[PDB]
């Protein structure tokens, strides 16, 4: 269950990413306890976001099969969004804390706002609108964010909702992987602007890409181009890894030696914009009730007229 | 026609107080005067709509209240038949305008509450439009400038609770431009 | 930072996680040693990185006697072949004021809001240095002689001091310096604590990218700006 986050390390020091080889092997060994605490199938070491008292450092998680106006409900079990749980650390050492389920009416639909954490899981996030929730809720919400927009892999490695590993993936070449973004795909679900990955109905469909979709298509910010590609270790480029670099997310990473992948968030847990931040505009004013006849004067008969239909 | 209870003089058409019933259904509870209406009473529509306050001539006047068909509802000053002056109205979503009033629109310093998100508009209207120099407040930010069109217009400006403004300008519809430096008062 | 950031990985061990791959700091290591030759500084910091979308600017700062002079700025898009930056004046301060977005690898990009890079990359780097270039208390030392100097006996600063902003100086004209408490807005400096508390990070938010290194048992300290090369104007908002 527990992957060789140390390899990765050393792939991320190729390209100037990660933590430290010691500090890297601590949040190995944080993962270790991670996995032999709880029941765990599978798990890796997404990223840690840099806060403002105190960072995290995010593990994504995959548990065994049986173990561990109009509100959009959430997907309550592995679909969508919530495929894995995601446990989070200060320093190694300290106990990890499992996050909570994003909720696509609540939590990832307040991408709007955009805010530092503060590595206090229970302070509260004051924006426009009103968050709902905690700093635990909006960690969830950007990393859920960060995931749809960043975790890739190469062309191959799957056979494409769910996918398996591609057991006949003969491998594309670290320069055919840097030349375009066309060798690449996303490895996960896109997620919707209601905030899910599959769409609720709430009594047309939102649609997004499908799931073994080029990221040469995750287009744009005024024309930027997004996953700047290069190789590491260019004086020595029959050795070279892949490194692609969003500029959606900063910080956030994709790596391949040409066979196999991994990703890296290292960022602030924000999504990269051209132009400021405008906080977003209050909900257009309701008007009162149009002032027709159907709420005007009584206009009482008078009693001349009372008198006139009495002569009967 | 209808039919009513209450008094009157000789001559005088209805001065008293009473009910009384018209032609078109609705009902009335309360005081009048000679062949017209004046002073408290109440109304009571056929539609749903209600109103409790003072008359004059025929017309709505002074303080009152009133209750719409689709539950939306106001109490304040009013007169000429419209509201005006101070007064208070609430939405069918609980948001609310506190503010003055001119002819059944919005007019005047006001504050409407976004009940919905919690934030305050609190400034200028001009014919039920949030239009003019405007003070907006959030939960911990406050945009003060001038709105067109119901929405942020003009250079400036933002107060935050951390102890800082933030300069800036709206050009394009929720659009902000290259933003200036913090300021320290 | 100084080249015994380039020894070792002090850059990642800030855990910002953003610095050189063992090459470049290899490679970097030899290129500011023949910097420090061919232009006669008394030291050569690497100043950072700005990441472009085709290419990342390494950039690398002279330091004279002197070290309060108006320090001289070094490009690279290959790390060794080092190229003497021009300096940065306020009429390229305001020039490029209009423009926005992430740099280009080439110097030579023109934007049309003409425009070079080399002159964005002139005045960013300049207004990172005089927003967010730190010093700690007490390490440099304002010679008699109308001169700054390393204070060559700064002994790091107690752990009590660790965690106040006025232990941090601007490093630029003007203890001398003036002290980060004023830099506005009042939240944004973050103060950690990494590695057994022998080592503090202190992260710039409005310049994010930035991360200053400082040991408290020691004298060994440095600054690097490796990131986007914006302004965070959205900051008041963040916090």
């Amino acid at each position: 269950s527990l992957p060789n986050v140390m390899e990765s390390a050393y792939y991320f020091e190729q390209a100037g990413v990660g933590l430290g080889t010691d500090e890297t092997y601590r949040v190995f060994l944080a993962l270790k306890q991670l996995t032999d605490t709880h029941p765990i199938q599978r798990c890796r070491f997404w990223g840690k976001i840099l806060g403002l008292e105190m960072n995290y450092i995010v593990a994504e998680v995959e548990f065994r099969d049986g173990e561990d106006p109009q509100v959009i409900p959430k997907e309550e079990s592995r679909t969508g969004a919530n495929k894995y749980v995601y446990f989070v650390c200060n320093v190694p050492g300290r106990p990890w804390v499992r996050l909570p389920s994003v909720t696509p009416a609540q939590i990832v639909t307040a991408r709007k706002i955009k805010k530092f954490f503060t590595g206090r899981l229970d302070a509260a996030v004051i924006s426009y609108p009103p968050f709902p929730g905690n700093e635990s809720n909006y960690l969830r919400a950007q990393i859920a964010r960060i995931s749809a927009g960043t975790h890739v892999s190469p062309l191959g490695f799957y056979q494409f909702d769910s996918y398996e590993e591609n057991p006949d993936f003969e491998g594309i070449q670290v320069i055919d992987l840097v030349e375009s973004l066309s060798n690449w795909v996303h490895h996960v679900q896109y997620i919707l602007p209601q905030g899910r990955c599959n769409w609720f109905n709430p009594i047309e469909q939102e649609v997004g890409p499908p799931l073994l979709t080029p990221i040469s298509e995750d287009l744009g910010i005024q024309n930027i181009p997004s996953w700047t590609t290069q190789l590491s270790s260019n004086l020595i480029p029959q050795y070279a890894i892949a490194v692609l670099r969003s500029n959606l997310w900063p910080g956030a990473y994709a790596f391949s030696n040409g066979k196999k992948f991994e990703n890296f968030y290292i960022g602030w847990g924000h999504k990269y914009c051209v132009e400021n931040y405008t906080p977003p505009s209050p909900p257009p004013v309701y008007q009162e009730y149009p002032s027709g006849p159907e709420i005007t004067e009584m206009n009482d008969p008078s009693v001349e007229e009372e008198q006139a239909f009495r002569m009967t | 026609l209808g039919e009513y209870e209450g008094e009157r003089n000789e001559v005088g058409e209805r001065h008293g107080h009473g009910k009384a019933r018209l032609p078109n259904g609705d009902t009335y509870e309360g005081s009048y005067e000679f062949g017209k209406r004046h002073g408290q009473g109440t109304y009571k529509f056929k539609n749903g709509a209600r109103y409790t306050g003072d008359y004059v001539k025929n017309k709505k006047h002074g303080q009152g209240t009133f209750i719409y068909p689709d539950g939306s509802r106001y109490e304040g000053e009013w007169a000429d038949d419209q509201r005006h002056g101070q007064g208070v109205y609430y939405y069918v979503n609980n948001d609310t305008y506190t503010g003055e009033w001119f002819n059944h629109q919005r007019h005047g310093q006001g504050t409407y509450l976004y009940a919905e998100t919690g934030s305050k508009y609190v400034g200028t209207w001009v014919h039920g439009q949030q239009e003019g120099a405007a003070e907006l407040i959030h939960l911990n930010h406050r945009y003060q400038g001038k709105f067109m069109n119901k929405n942020p217009v003009g250079p400036g400006k933002y107060v935050f609770d951390i102890g800082c403004e933030q300069h800036g300008e709206y050009r394009l519809t929720d659009t902000e431009r290259g933003e200036e430096e913090e300021e320290e008062e | 930072m100084d080249a015994d950031s380039l020894l070792l990985s002090l850059e990642l061990a800030s855990g910002s996680g953003q610095g050189l791959s063992p090459d470049r700091r290899a490679s970097l290591l030899t290129s500011l040693m023949l910097v420090k030759r061919d232009y006669r500084f008394a030291r050569v910091l690497f100043w950072g990185r700005i990441l472009g979308l085709v290419a990342d600017y390494y950039i690398a700062q002279g330091l004279s006697e002197d070290q309060l002079a108006p320090r001289k700025t070094l490009y690279s898009l290959n790390c060794t072949e080092w190229s003497l930056l021009p300096p940065a004046t306020e009429e390229m301060a305001m020039q490029i004021s209009v423009v926005s977005g992430r740099f280009m690898g080439d110097p030579s990009h023109e934007y049309e809001h003409q425009i070079k890079e080399e002159t964005r990359l002139v005045s960013i780097i300049d207004q990172i240095d005089k927003a967010v270039a730190i010093i700690p208390r007490g390490a440099l030392f304002k010679t008699p002689f109308g001169v700054t100097h390393v204070n060559r006996t700064f002994e790091g600063l107690p752990l009590s001091e660790v965690r106040k902003l006025s232990s941090y100086f601007h490093f630029r004209e003007a203890d001398f310096l003036d002290s980060l408490e004023y830099d506005i807005p009042r939240g944004s400096w973050s103060i950690q604590m990494e590695r057994g508390n022998a080592l503090v990070v202190l992260r710039s938010l409005l310049w994010p990218g930035l991360t200053f290194y400082h040991a408290p048992r020691t004298k060994n300290y440095g600054y690097i700006y490796v990131g986007t090369g914006e302004k965070n104007m959205d900051l008041p908002f963040m916090l």
